């Protein structure tokens, strides 16, 4: 490819600045605008205890030894189902 | 099994293992062949006053000694790899045994028709009945027919274990998780013996595997009785 | 009928030592062809063949425990 | 390779102590734990 | 005195406390694995950033105070930036072993698919994508920084410079939510363990980067670059650019393709 | 668009590193950097060795391509040969640091 | 000023001499462990206890002797010692993290002595397979403190050998271009890139095991979706490489061992050296699966496994017809570390051909964990790795200490050492066609004699490593001042004496471009 | 801010044969008697460690 | 500086033959003793 933009007649700080803010940060500007809006708390799917999930097979060396490192309550159940 | 002073193979018992045999044979004398030709060439180099210590052009003889070992490869490859897809062709088994290695014995499934199932454990040395073998003998011996072609599942509830019977040319590891398959065909009747071929604990000297061979006739009367 | 079967034949599905799929595949067909069968008003005598070969090459331990799944509704295959 | 005498030659005496010194020390510890094997063993 | 241009280096402890502050951490792993104590753990991860600050100090103060780094001793940098650059991309081959494996053929647990029955996969359309681009832009910006720096100008190397940590930083912080809203987590399988240990051992090597970066930063502030002689800047790009490198492979592979 | 701030090598290169600098701008080599060229290695051109000391380490790739490096020490005095090709090699002692 | 020399150096030589400590140290440990495992098979019973003491004995006798012996002494060793000095170098590129190489193998060999003090220790084997080392066959801090011992081992080489191939590509005088240097350097550049990409997989693998055990990750149980093979092949990766790593550095001073006592000037066909390591180094990263071939694979992936095995007799044969030449026309002086070069040349070859011949994995499904494939790894490691470091010791030991050694009793230690060998490891070939599995404390009957004599070979073997230790101590107690060596025109490293000075190349060689 | 670069190369040539991890002055002598206490302490620590779990507590 | 020359170029001193007889039967000792030791650790526990 070659994009579909053009200079290479020299590429210097300045062009690399004009990438930076006519390129990078606008995509980066868009995606954090689709990001901020597909968002939205999804419904928590039912729980079934499948054994190939939420496997335990030597407590984990925190808390009660029952909750992963990032446990979120909303979204992650315990071996034994969803918490209050 | 093995015999005291035993040197080479256990006889072969199956045609595959035969095949082996040959095979081995044919490999062994390349490899007495080329170390005792190296031996000779070091007592060579090392038994004259002659020398000759200026510089040595190497690209002539280097032609030599990279063609032919070549070519032996190639005549080693040939058979070998001949013998390989022949222990994989397709044969249509007359009966399918299931084995699950445990910690520390080994379970057996036939499942054909019936439900039978049965462990088998090693006879410790303090129950050996006179003549009988150290380490080797089992209480439930896998009883197959002789003359058949068999196919050998193996697997395992636990951790890794493999099943060997050396006189048949067999050693299929034993993978929770996975069902490994294999094929036995026994030219002759008797006690065939093997030892678990994968580090499995505290007992893995001790969990041997013992094949007894039989006729049909008596292997379904077996099985019934083993109901 | 059209059986008299001795053990699963060669399968050329699965050729290779590892047949762990195979047992699965088979005891997957018999549970979905039962279910249709029972479903449907149909006779589970046609499922028979799946049966007979996931019978044969699956191991009792295997096939206890997705029988206990499907029976808790934890099966995680398709049925 | 050539080389000066010794400057603190070693004697067949003095080698000999040396040897069995060495020897020792790897064969007695070990030997010591071997020996009481079965008083390890059931205990 | 020496006729060639390599650096004998003064005899230095730091070899010996990151030997000992090595032992400390996987000892300490142990214990709170095991004996449930963080003890070792903290005093081993202390005395080794106490190691890595000491020892980093003093390779500033051989080249940029003592002029040891003459192009000979920078050449020779520059090939132990690159192997070591290598061996983590075959440390990280591993791992994408490890998730083809498993995700290629689907044992019957998993109800014999991919992913595995249960498991709802993030959207790569979602923050992941943005992570993507916030990434993608950080090489940009890293590269204005490099050509700013060796055209001689300070402001704007410093404010490319800015752009590529807070990026960084911005990544960090999506992962880090990224990792609390997920509904699936590490001990969710194959499935779980793949990705959290794929993609947290991307996310550590980001806080490494970025670490990286901001020291040359600190650097660029206090005047220790030259237009021409800037080897701890270099290695923080071409740093950066593995783990960005290794990002567009993850999400390729575990975030796409894997969902 | 642009400005400046950033030192210089000129400016700022200390050390070795600017002795190094320096000397490469005079055309010298104190620092052993480059390969020197041979001349004719004759007795009455011989390859001139510098030292800093009254003898030196010489490496003789007799032929162009020859893997077998011969190494000897030249001493201070009369020209020696490498024992190899027999070409010569003449020690030229001190200075480098004023 | 002792601790700064010792503690906190930043000289290769005075490195290159504590990784030889260091690893004379981890040798006898090594010895203690093989003797305590041929002690136990030296007669049909049990000795020690069940196969978890007695493997647990197996697993660090190997660990052990590979990590902590022999590639200490090899690379750390000789290496440090010997590349700065034969490039002309005044030190390595990072003499700071050389270092650092060095202080992280005690505590990796604490966290190993460690493993097997606590609970009942790793009794897993040397390749440390799950499930048996998962956290339920082996719950514990056992098998955990075996793979951190295995991390520090393991960022030790690998900051190593970017340390080696940064000092070998951009040290070297200005003149001399890679064709222009030793055998030894060449082998121990290939051992470094060979290191530097197979320790990470490595790395990676038994990060996945430490999670499985400790974070609830299912990377090799099947209950999760996990494969125990998978850990299999990502070992392996490196495994095979490992090998390789393990004896290319050994080639390297047979090298110059077999050239130097031949009274050449240089080894026949340099090139022709050079492109047999390279192409050995190449082809060790493509056979791994040859360690894999019961474990049920393919017939097709067993058919490739099998042929790219065996091609690498062919730039190995290059090595081994080579070195004979290099002997050819040679004014032979036979002095000890030449007729360990020429056990080496001979034993290799062996078992090298035992490895070709494991190569065929349709044999190999009745040799594979058997005794053959033991047989088959001490006639090149036990016998090729280990002559290689005692030709090379005896050799250089003049060099790096200024002493001589008594020739005479070194003559004594090497037939000793060579009747021990081959008594503890031949017999073994016998025990492996006839189907004694490796990982046994006791064997069925029929199989005691080869396992009674293996046993007393082995004792044989203890009686020339104690006898080594004495004829160390001889050297330093008499002290025969090194005077003069021969042929130092084509062997630079000992051209600044013996031993040679702290510093040496302050001013570097001089090297015409012509 | 300034370049001060000039001050810190003088400090850091200063002939007072000092190694480098110490020529800063005397907190780098003190950085380093922490570090090095720290290490060693720990060490000391983790071998008493290994001592209590090599023991059984039934 | 440090010490250069034939027995100074190394961490343990070789002034005295027998003192130096002792240090390396204990290093050399302490590494062989290690295993048997470990050995009989394991046997005591259980
Ligand atoms: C120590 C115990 C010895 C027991 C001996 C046999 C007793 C037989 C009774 C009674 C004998 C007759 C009745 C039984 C016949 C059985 C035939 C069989 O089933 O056949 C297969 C069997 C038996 O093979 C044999 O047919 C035995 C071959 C023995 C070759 C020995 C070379 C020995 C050299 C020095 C002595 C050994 C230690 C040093 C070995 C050094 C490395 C070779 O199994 C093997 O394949 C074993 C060998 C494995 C491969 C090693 C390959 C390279 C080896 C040597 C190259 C040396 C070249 C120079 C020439 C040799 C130069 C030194
Ligand atoms: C370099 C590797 C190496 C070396 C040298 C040895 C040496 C020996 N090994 Fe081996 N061994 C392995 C690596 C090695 N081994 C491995 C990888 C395994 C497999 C483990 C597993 O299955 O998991 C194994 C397994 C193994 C078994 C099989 C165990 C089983 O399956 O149950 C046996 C059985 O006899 C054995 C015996 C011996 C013996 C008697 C020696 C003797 O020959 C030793 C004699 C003494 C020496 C050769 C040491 C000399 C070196 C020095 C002391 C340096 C000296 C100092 C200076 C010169 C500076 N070993
Ligand atoms: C120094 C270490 C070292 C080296 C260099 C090698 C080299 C080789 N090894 Fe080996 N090997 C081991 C150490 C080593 N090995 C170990 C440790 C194991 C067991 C690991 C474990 O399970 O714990 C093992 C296991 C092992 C296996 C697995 C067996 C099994 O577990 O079932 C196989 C399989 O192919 C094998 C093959 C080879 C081959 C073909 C070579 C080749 O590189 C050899 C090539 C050399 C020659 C061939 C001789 C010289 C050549 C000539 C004179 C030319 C003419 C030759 C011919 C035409 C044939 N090795
Ligand atoms: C924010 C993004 C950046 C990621 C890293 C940041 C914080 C975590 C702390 C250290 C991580 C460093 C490396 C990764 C090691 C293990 C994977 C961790 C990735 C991670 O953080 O994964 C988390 C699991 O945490 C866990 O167990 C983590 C438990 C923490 C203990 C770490 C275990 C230490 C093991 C380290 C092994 C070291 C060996 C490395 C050797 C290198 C080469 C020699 C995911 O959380 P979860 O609740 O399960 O799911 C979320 C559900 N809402
Ligand atoms: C599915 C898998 C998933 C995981 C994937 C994860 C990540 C993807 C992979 C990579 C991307 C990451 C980062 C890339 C960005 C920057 C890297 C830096 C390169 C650079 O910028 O290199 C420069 C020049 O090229 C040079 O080095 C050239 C010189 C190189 C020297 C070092 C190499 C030496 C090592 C061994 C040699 C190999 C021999 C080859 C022949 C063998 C034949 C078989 C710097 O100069 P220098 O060193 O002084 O050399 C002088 C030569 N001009
Ligand atoms: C919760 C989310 C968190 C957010 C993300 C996290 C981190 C990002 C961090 C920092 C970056 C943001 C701004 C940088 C700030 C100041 C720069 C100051 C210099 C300046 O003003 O630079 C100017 C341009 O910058 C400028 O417009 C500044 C440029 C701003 C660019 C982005 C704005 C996009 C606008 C909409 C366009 C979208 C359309 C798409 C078109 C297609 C694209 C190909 C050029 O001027 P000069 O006269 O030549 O220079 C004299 C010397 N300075
Ligand atoms: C690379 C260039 C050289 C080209 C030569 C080719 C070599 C490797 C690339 C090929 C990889 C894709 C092949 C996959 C296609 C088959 C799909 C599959 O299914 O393969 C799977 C595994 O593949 C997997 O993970 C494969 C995982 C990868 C293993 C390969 C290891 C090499 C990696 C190291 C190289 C470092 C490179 C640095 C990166 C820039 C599983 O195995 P099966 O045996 O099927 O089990 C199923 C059974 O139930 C029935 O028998
Ligand atoms: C919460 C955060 C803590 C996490 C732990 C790790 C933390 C930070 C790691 C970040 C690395 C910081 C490195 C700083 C290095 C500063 C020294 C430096 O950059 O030194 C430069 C040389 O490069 C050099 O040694 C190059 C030095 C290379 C270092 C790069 C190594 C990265 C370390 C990774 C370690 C973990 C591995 C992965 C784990 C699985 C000095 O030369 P110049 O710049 O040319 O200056 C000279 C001019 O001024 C002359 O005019
Ligand atoms: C379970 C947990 C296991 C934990 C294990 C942790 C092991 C050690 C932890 C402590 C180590 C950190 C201390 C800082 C190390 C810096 C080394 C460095 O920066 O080394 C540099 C060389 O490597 C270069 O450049 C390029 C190379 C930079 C290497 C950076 C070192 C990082 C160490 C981690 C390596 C992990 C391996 C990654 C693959 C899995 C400089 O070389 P020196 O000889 O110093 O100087 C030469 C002078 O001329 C400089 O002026
Ligand atoms: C190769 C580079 C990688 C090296 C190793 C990485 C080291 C990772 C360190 C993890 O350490 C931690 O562990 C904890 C456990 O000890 C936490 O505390 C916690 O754990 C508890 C103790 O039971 C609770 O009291 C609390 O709720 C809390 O979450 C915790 O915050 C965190 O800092
Ligand atoms: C694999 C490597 C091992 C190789 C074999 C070892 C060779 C022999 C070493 C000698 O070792 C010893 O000999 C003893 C017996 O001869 C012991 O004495 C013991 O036995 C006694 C006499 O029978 C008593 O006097 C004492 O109490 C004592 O414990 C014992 O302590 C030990 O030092
Ligand atoms: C003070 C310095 C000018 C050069 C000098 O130090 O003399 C200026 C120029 C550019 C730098 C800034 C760059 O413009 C980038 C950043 C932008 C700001 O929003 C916050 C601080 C910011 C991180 C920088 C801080 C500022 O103090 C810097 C360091
Ligand atoms: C061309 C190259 C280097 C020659 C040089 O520049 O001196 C040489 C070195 C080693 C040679 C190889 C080795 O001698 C091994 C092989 C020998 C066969 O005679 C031809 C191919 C063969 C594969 C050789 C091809 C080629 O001539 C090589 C690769
Ligand atoms: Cu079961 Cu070994
Ligand atoms: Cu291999
Ligand atoms: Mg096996
Ligand atoms: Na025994
Ligand atoms: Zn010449």
């Amino acid at each position: 490819a070659s994009a579909a933009k053009g200079d290479h007649g020299g590429t210097g700080a300045r062009t690399w600045r004009f990438l930076t803010f006519g390129l990078a940060l606008p995509s980066v500007a868009l995606c954090t605008l689709n990001s901020w809006l597909h968002s939205g708390h999804r419904e928590r799917p039912a729980f079934i205890p499948y054994h190939h999930l939420r496997i335990r097979t030597k407590p984990f060396s925190w808390g009660d030894g029952n909750h992963t490192f990032f446990h979120n309550p909303r979204v992650n159940p315990l071996p034994t189902g969803y918490e209050k | 099994m093995a015999y005291p002073m035993q040197l080479g193979f256990q006889d072969a018992t199956s045609p595959i293992m035969e095949e082996l045999l040959h095979f081995h044979d044919h490999t062994l004398m390349i490899v007495f062949l080329i170390s005792s030709l190296v031996l000779y060439i070091i007592s060579l180099m090392l038994t004259t006053k002659l020398t000759h210590t200026s510089t040595m052009d190497a690209q002539e003889v280097e032609t030599i000694w990279t063609i032919l070992p070549a070519i032996i490869l190639i005549l080693i490859a040939l058979p070998s790899l001949r013998i390989l897809y022949m222990m994989d062709e397709i044969n249509n088994p007359s009966l399918t045994v299931k084995t699950m290695g445990h910690q520390w014995y080994w379970s057996y499934e036939y499942t054909d028709y019936e439900d039978l199932s049965f462990d088998s454990y090693m006879i410790p040395t303090s129950e050996l009945k006179p003549g009988e073998l150290r380490l080797l003998e089992v209480d439930n011996r896998v009883v197959l027919p002789m003359e058949m072609t068999i196919r050998m599942l193996v697997s395992s509830e636990d951790v890794l274990h493999s099943w060997a019977v050396p006189s048949l040319g067999l050693k299929t590891d034993a993978i929770p998780g996975r069902l490994n398959q294999t094929t036995l065909m026994s030219s002759r009747p008797g006690l065939y013996y093997g030892q678990c071929s994968e580090i499995c604990g505290s007992n893995h000297s001790f969990m041997p595997i013992v094949l007894e061979l039989v006729p049909l006739k008596y292997f379904e009367k077996w099985s019934a009785s083993m109901l | 009928k059209i059986k008299n079967y001795q053990t699963a034949p060669f399968d050329s599905r699965f050729p290779n030592q590892n047949q762990t799929r195979n047992c699965w595949q088979n005891y997957l067909d018999f549970h979905r062809c039962e279910k249709a069968m029972t479903a449907k008003g149909g006779d589970v005598s046609v499922c028979e063949w799946y049966r007979r070969v996931y019978k044969s090459l699956c191991p009792i331990s295997w096939v206890s425990t997705w029988d206990d799944r499907r029976a808790e509704g934890t099966f995680p295959g398709k049925i | 390779i050539t080389a000066k005498p010794a400057k603190t030659p070693t004697s067949p005496k003095e080698q000999a102590i040396g040897l069995s010194v060495t020897f020792l020390s790897f064969l007695l510890p070990a030997g010591w734990v071997l020996y009481h094997l079965d008083n390890y063993k059931k205990s | 005195h020496q006729t060639h241009a390599y650096h004998m280096v003064n005899p230095s402890p730091w070899p010996l406390t990151g030997a000992l502050s090595a032992l400390l951490m996987t000892s300490g792993l142990t214990m709170w694995f095991h004996f449930n104590s963080m003890t070792l753990l903290m005093i081993g991860l202390t005395t080794n950033m106490l190691t890595m600050y000491q020892w980093w100090r003093d390779v500033i103060r051989e080249s940029t105070f003592q002029g040891h780094h003459t192009p000979a001793v920078q050449k020779g940098l520059r090939y132990g930036m690159i192997l070591f650059i290598i061996s983590e991309v075959l440390f990280f081959t591993g791992f994408f072993w490890a998730f083809y494996h498993s995700s290629l053929a689907p044992t019957p647990e998993l109800g014999g698919c991919w992913p595995p029955t249960g498991i709802h996969p993030l959207n790569p359309l979602e923050v992941p994508l943005l992570n993507t681009s916030v990434l993608l832009a950080s090489g940009v910006s890293i590269t204005w920084a490099h050509h700013s720096l060796m055209e001689g100008d300070r402001k704007h190397m410093l404010q490319a410079l800015f752009i590529t940590i807070t990026l960084g930083v911005y990544f960090t912080l999506l992962q880090a939510s990224e990792y609390y809203e997920a509904p699936f987590t590490i001990s969710d399988g194959v499935y779980g363990s793949t990705f959290f240990v794929a993609t947290g051992f991307h996310g550590l090597h980001v806080i490494i980067g970025s670490t990286f970066l901001i020291v040359c930063f600190f650097r660029q502030l206090k005047f220790h670059f030259t237009s021409n002689h800037h080897f701890g800047f270099e290695a923080a790009a071409w740093y950066w650019h593995f783990v960005d490198v290794v990002w567009l492979f993850l999400y390729v592979s575990i975030y796409w393709w894997g969902s | 668009a642009s400005g400046g701030g950033v030192p210089t090598d000129e400016e700022q290169a200390t050390g070795l590193e600017r002795e190094v600098m320096l000397a490469a701008r005079k055309g010298q080599d104190p620092y052993n950097i480059l390969a020197p060229k041979a001349t004719s290695g004759t007795k009455e051109d011989p390859n001139l060795v510098p030292s800093i000391t009254n003898k030196r380490i010489v490496g003789c790739i007799c032929e162009e391509d020859n893997s077998t490096v011969i190494w000897f020490w030249l001493h201070k005095g009369e020209a020696q040969r490498c024992p190899s090709c027999g070409t010569h090699y003449k020690l030229v002692p001190h200075q480098l640091a004023h | 000023m002792f601790i700064n020399r010792w503690l906190f150096s930043t000289n290769h030589k005075d490195i290159g001499t504590l990784y030889l400590l260091f690893g004379a140290w981890a040798g006898m440990v090594g010895t203690a462990l093989s003797l305590l495992i041929r002690a136990e098979l030296g007669q049909p019973g049990t000795l020690l206890g069940d196969d978890q003491i007695y493997n647990v004995v197996v697993t660090a006798h190997a660990f052990v002797m590979i990590f902590f012996m022999v590639m200490p002494i090899m690379i750390g060793g000789f290496g440090n010692w010997l590349v700065p000095l034969m490039i002309g170098a005044p030190d390595m590129a990072f003499p700071r993290m050389n270092n650092m190489s060095f202080w992280l193998l005690p505590p990796s060999f604490l966290l190993l002595l460690a493993s097997s003090m606590v609970e009942a220790g790793a009794g897993t084997g040397w390749t440390v397979y799950p499930p048996l080392a998962g956290n339920l066959a082996h719950a514990g801090a056992s098998v955990d403190l075996t793979i951190f011992s295995l991390h520090l081992a393991g960022v030790s080489s690998i900051l190593g050998a970017i340390n080696f191939i940064t000092t070998i590509i951009n040290m070297k005088p200005p003149a001399m271009s890679q064709y222009q240097t030793p055998l030894f350097v060449w082998s121990v550049m290939i051992t470094a890139v060979l290191l530097l990409l197979s320790l990470p997989v490595l790395a990676a693998g038994i990060t996945m095991l430490l999670t499985d055990r400790n974070l609830n990750t299912t990377f090799f149980d099947p209950a999760g979706g996990g494969d125990p093979i998978l850990y299999q092949h990502l070992f392996w990766f490196f495994g095979h490489p490992e090998v390789y790593i393990l004896i290319l550095p050994g080639f390297g001073m047979i090298s110059h061992i077999v050239t130097y006592y031949s009274g050449k000037k240089e080894p026949f066909g340099y090139m022709g050296m050079v492109w047999a390591m390279m192409s050995i180094g190449f082809l060790g990263f493509i056979v791994w699966a040859h360690h894999m071939f019961t474990v049920g694979m393919d017939v097709d992936t067993r058919a490739y496994f099998t042929s790219a095995t065996m091609i690498i007799a062919i730039p190995t044969g290059v090595k081994v017809f080579s070195w004979l030449a290099t002997l050819h026309g040679g004014n032979i002086k036979w002095s000890p570390a030449m007729m360990w070069a020429l056990g080496f040349i001979f034993l290799f070859t062996v078992g090298g051909l035992t490895g070709i011949v494991l190569a065929n994995s349709s044999l190999d499904i009745v040799l594979h964990d058997t005794y053959y494939v033991v047989a088959h790894f001490h006639y090149v490691l036990s016998m090729g790795a280990v002559f290689a470091i005692m030709g090379g010791f005896v050799h250089w030991f003049p060099l790096f200490s200024g002493y001589t050694l008594n020739d005479t009793w070194a003559k004594i230690h090497f037939a000793i050492m060579f009747v021990g060998v081959n008594m503890t490891f031949f017999p073994q070939h016998f025990l492996g066609l006839s189907g004694m599995p490796r990982r046994y404390s006791d064997y069925p009957d029929a199989y005691t004699m080869w396992n009674t004599i293996s046993s007393m070979g082995s004792f044989i073997s203890l009686t020339a490593v104690m006898l080594m230790v004495f004829i160390i101590w001889e050297a330093f107690a008499s002290k025969r001042e090194v005077l003069t060596v021969d042929l130092t025109t084509t062997n630079l490293e000992w051209l600044n004496g013996c031993p040679p000075p702290y510093h040496t190349f302050e001013e570097p060689t001089y090297v015409n471009l012509k | 801010f300034e370049n001060r670069v000039a001050e810190k190369q003088k400090l850091f040539q200063e002939d007072n044969g000092l190694p480098v991890h110490l020529k800063g002055g005397a907190t780098d002598n003190i950085l380093y008697r922490v570090t090095m206490t720290l290490c060693l302490g720990g060490t000391l620590y983790s071998l008493y460690c290994l001592g209590w779990a090599s023991f059984p507590h039934k | 500086h440090y010490e250069e020359g034939p027995g100074k170029n190394i961490p343990f001193s070789v002034e005295n033959k027998w003192r130096l007889l002792a240090m390396m039967t204990l290093f050399f000792g302490s590494g062989f003793a290690a295993p048997f030791f470990i050995v009989r650790h394991q046997l005591l526990k259980k």
